[PDB]
RNA sequence: UUGGGCCCGGCUCUUGUCUAUGUUCCUUGGAACAGGACGUCACAGAGGGUGAGAAUCCCGUGCGAUGAGAUGACCCGGGUCU
RNA sequence: GCGAGAGACCGAUAGCGAACAAGUACAGUGAUGGAAAGAUGAAAAGAACUUUGAAAAGAGAGUGAAAAAGUACGUGAAAUUG
RNA sequence: UGCUGUAAAGCUGGGUCGAACGGCCUCUAGUGCAGAUCUUGGUGGUAGUAGCAAAUAUUCAAAUGAGAACUUUGAAGACUGAAGUGGGGAAAGGUUCCAUGUCAACAGCAGUUGGACAUGGGUUAGUCGAUCCUAAGAGAUGGGGAAGCUCCGUUUCAACGUGC
RNA sequence: AAACUUUCAACAACGGAUCUCUUGGUUCUCGCAUCGAUGAAGAACGCAGCGAAAUGCGAUACGUAAUAUGAAUUGCAGAUAUUCGUGAAUCAUCGAAUCUUUGAACGCACAUUGCGCCCUCUGGUAUUCCGGAGGGCAUGCCUGUUUGAGCGUCGUUU
């Protein structure tokens, strides 16, 4: 797979506190990736476990 | 438009943005043989340019309408 | 299609001259006439045909241009040779193949031998 | 406002000129996939950013 | 972090090892390339050989003294020995070196 | 009322159009493009932002010019016209 | 031991043109490119298209043949003039 | 970058973010952030006409191999529902 | 519809469907989900429920229309009460302006109405502004720093007139 | 007993899984070396008989020339368009051109479609003012040309 599939995403966890799991999210506003998962192999649109 | 080509002799034109009075004065002279008294010109909401002119009393603006073949 | 081509290139800067200020009321009769119909195709005609009559003045006066400057040590830049800037930065045939006399002497003096083995 | 500069009157002389709706004569083309224009803007829902 | 009786490791992957990580997929293509070069270099010049003659010298030091293998050119004296000169011997396929 | 009522004094405009990039992204006051660093002769990019590159970068464009350019080379840079055939 | 310039080739690169054999019969089906029968070509049974799994319908494939343009002090083989 | 050939690769939540008018729509003052979204049928043959209705529509009819394919289009699971 | 297996599962009858797929000997792996406040999409109960209660207030008739609490006109009753719910502008918006048509969506009821939707039309300057001046300030040049991106400086250690 | 609730089946919904595709992606290999002051990459604004976008192009504007090929284009329309031919369509090819406003961006300036100056031609009773057309005026540095500056300095004359 690319190097950098899953990785072109600048989320970042919103920590705990927020009544939603701890996995990073898609910053921003405006579209519908905002505050969507990322990185997780869990994810769509993350990288897969242990990329070939 | 046409009442201006009726109540006030005025024909009115589009124009090429960057030119100017002086350019639309001659132009009128060269291409229909009239007059301008004035030009008066402006530039529209679609982003085209408008010209008033009017036409010194020696022509008339409906003969040179008709001549042109738009009315 | 409009006009030819090769029966433009046969006529003078005069003559193109006055077929092109024909073609050009031409078009203003017919931008008028748009006003009414309002589909009017011949536009198009007309308006290649301006471009062609255009296109062969522009070429007739730069055939007249390179004539003029045949041979001339400097001409006009856009009569030069357009590749790209390094390779007309890059050293020309002349001047990549100019050699020392010493270099030449020995380039001379032991050529690179034709021969073969076993005999 | 009612004083604006040129380049400002041309931009949005351009953003008038794009919100038009489809051509329908372009839907009957072979293999047309264009169901209608997707780029549509209304004044108070999206601003123009100029 | 150690564990059980096993050899003690150097494995050294501590840097961005796995950015500096070259494949040799190419082998068998830069064999068959290699191979065309070669080929094409000897019916550029033939017949005249692809190689030229190298000397014999004996392998330094006192592990490989026993060995002796191609130099890299002959020296002057030899070539004095057999009456050529080293400008002419260039150029028919003898190789020289003025170091030896 | 650092809320709603400070969000009702937005009107005016730290940014205005670029000249070389058109992006809005001109500071009126600093006469600096936050986006390509216009007035500056070389184009404002970074290393670390690649995806700010891939949004500008040669073929995002026209490339009028460079369109041509390997068709040019193929024929080693012809000058002339075509001979027609007999 | 030996200088230089042009003309045609060869090599290199690009490009044009040209090429074998079923659409025979029965059944199903909207359509045969499916099944069955009889075959054909094969240096071609790669791939694609065509109303369903098509070597043989079409493009191609394989085999070569033959034109055009280029390119190269620093590739050679011939000429030719100095 | 330009031009090619491939694969025990992925098969539309996968594979590049993007198989689609995708670095698009949209957000942000700004640097930047950044989606969703493929599939009627061989062929629109995309339902003439009659009738009820203000209309949308319905009911007949018609095309199609199929309308248990009607563009709110292959198949059409589950949750949930009549 | 049943059969087989302790089981993971395999096979099969009927319906639907429309273009590929399986058994066996081996190879290989991005190979098995109930959970991770898992991810993305979808859907419930809650539930026809909370609610749709600031800014005094509406009513009769006619017209239009398939349809009128909400559209138009008339009649009335009211309010803002000139520091206005009046008449203009600056910033900001960008066609919302006007006419015609029009109701699928939007206007948290409705809709024949609309800043919605569709089609057109519309902004006329020697005198109004911009344009010019300089303000706080910004910033080239000559120079001097700085590896450099660039920093300082604004007439400065300058042979500074595209002079009139 | 209904209704209601719950379960199941059939049919119908909701929704878009599954299956099957694929002009896309990803990875590997092979070959090649070509941006720009002769104005690039990029930006803005325009251009079609009827077009919003994408694609293409630049006032010669979904293109002009040329070469090749050889009858189309197509959603509709239409030739003062074409067919045993200087001939339909064609980013097939491409060697000639056009190439707005910009951009390293170059007369100065630019949150302005602001303001000059020089040359030639031209209109207005004009070397001087007003208008128009075309061609020019950036910086550093190199070679050269010309014109200079300095008791820096050589020769000669009171
Ligand atoms: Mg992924
Ligand atoms: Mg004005
Ligand atoms: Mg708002
Ligand atoms: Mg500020
Ligand atoms: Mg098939
Ligand atoms: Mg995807
Ligand atoms: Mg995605
Ligand atoms: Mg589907
Ligand atoms: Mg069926
Ligand atoms: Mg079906
Ligand atoms: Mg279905
Ligand atoms: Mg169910
Ligand atoms: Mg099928
Ligand atoms: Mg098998
Ligand atoms: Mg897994
Ligand atoms: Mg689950
Ligand atoms: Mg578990
Ligand atoms: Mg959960
Ligand atoms: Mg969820
Ligand atoms: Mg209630
Ligand atoms: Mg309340
Ligand atoms: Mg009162
Ligand atoms: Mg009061
Ligand atoms: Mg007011
Ligand atoms: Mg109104
Ligand atoms: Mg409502
Ligand atoms: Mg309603
Ligand atoms: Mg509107
Ligand atoms: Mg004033
Ligand atoms: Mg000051
Ligand atoms: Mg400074
Ligand atoms: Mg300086
Ligand atoms: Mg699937
Ligand atoms: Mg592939
Ligand atoms: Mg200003
Ligand atoms: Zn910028």
């Amino acid at each position: 797979v690319a190097e950098n599939a899953g990785h072109q995403t600048s989320a970042e966890s919103w920590g705990t506190g927020r009544a939603v799991a701890r996995i990073p999210r898609v910053g921003g506003g405006g579209t519908h990736r905002s505050g969507q998962a990322a990185f997780g192999n869990m994810c769509r649109g993350g990288r897969m476990f242990a990329p070939t | 438009a046409m009442k201006k080509v009726e109540d006030g002799n005025t024909l009115v034109f589009q124009v090429d943005i960057k030119s100017n009075k002086h350019q639309i004065k001659s132009a009128v002279k060269e291409l229909y043989d009239v007059d301008a008294l004035y030009v008066n010109t402006l530039i529209r909401p679609n982003g085209t340019k408008k010209a008033y002119i009017r036409l010194t009393s020696d022509y008339d603006a409906l003969d040179i309408a008709n001549r042109i073949g738009y009315i | 299609a409009g006009v030819k081509t090769f029966e433009l290139r046969t006529k003078s800067k005069e003559q193109l001259e006055s077929q092109l200020v024909e073609l050009k009321q031409e078009l203003a009769t017919l931008k008028v006439q748009k006003l009414q119909r309002p589909s009017l195709p011949r536009i198009h005609t007309v308006r290649k045909n301006i471009a062609r009559v255009l296109t062969v003045i522009n070429l007739n006066q730069r055939e007249n241009v390179r004539a003029f400057y045949a041979g001339k040590k400097y001409i006009p830049k856009d009569l030069r040779a357009k590749k790209t800037r390094a390779l007309r930065r890059k050293l020309t045939k002349f001047e990549a193949s100019q050699e020392t006399e010493k270099a030449r002497k020995q380039r001379i003096a032991f050529p690179q031998r034709k021969f073969a083995i076993k005999a | 406002p009612s004083q604006k500069s040129f380049r400002t009157k041309q931009k949005l002389a351009k953003a008038q000129k794009q919100n038009r709706p489809l051509p329908q004569w372009i839907r009957l083309r072979t293999d047309n996939k264009i169901r209608y224009n997707a780029k549509r803007r209304h004044w108070r829902r999206t601003k123009l950013g100029i | 972090a150690i564990s059980k009786n096993l050899p003690l490791l150097n494995n050294h992957f501590r840097k961005h090892w796995q950015e500096r990580v070259r494949v040799h997929f190419d082998q068998a293509g830069k064999k068959a390339s290699r191979r065309q070069s070669r080929l094409r270099k000897a019916a550029k010049i033939a017949p005249r050989p692809i190689d030229a003659l190298r000397p014999v010298v004996r392998a330094p030091t006192v592990k490989y003294n026993r060995k002796v293998r191609a130099g890299r050119g002959f020296t002057l004296a030899e070539l004095k020995a057999v009456g050529i000169a080293p400008k002419y011997a260039r150029t028919i396929g003898i190789s020289v070196d003025h170091r030896r | 009322g650092k809320g709603t009522p400070s969000l009702g004094k937005r009107h005016n405009k730290s940014h205005t159009l670029c000249n070389r990039c058109g992006r809005r992204s001109f500071h009126v006051q600093k006469k600096t493009c936050s986006s390509c660093g216009y007035p500056a002769a070389k184009m404002r990019s970074h290393n670390w932002a690649l995806k700010a590159k891939r949004r500008r970068t040669t073929g995002t464009g026209r490339m009028a010019y460079l369109k041509h350019v390997t068709r040019r080379f193929k024929n080693g840079f012809q000058t002339g016209v075509a001979k027609a055939q007999t």
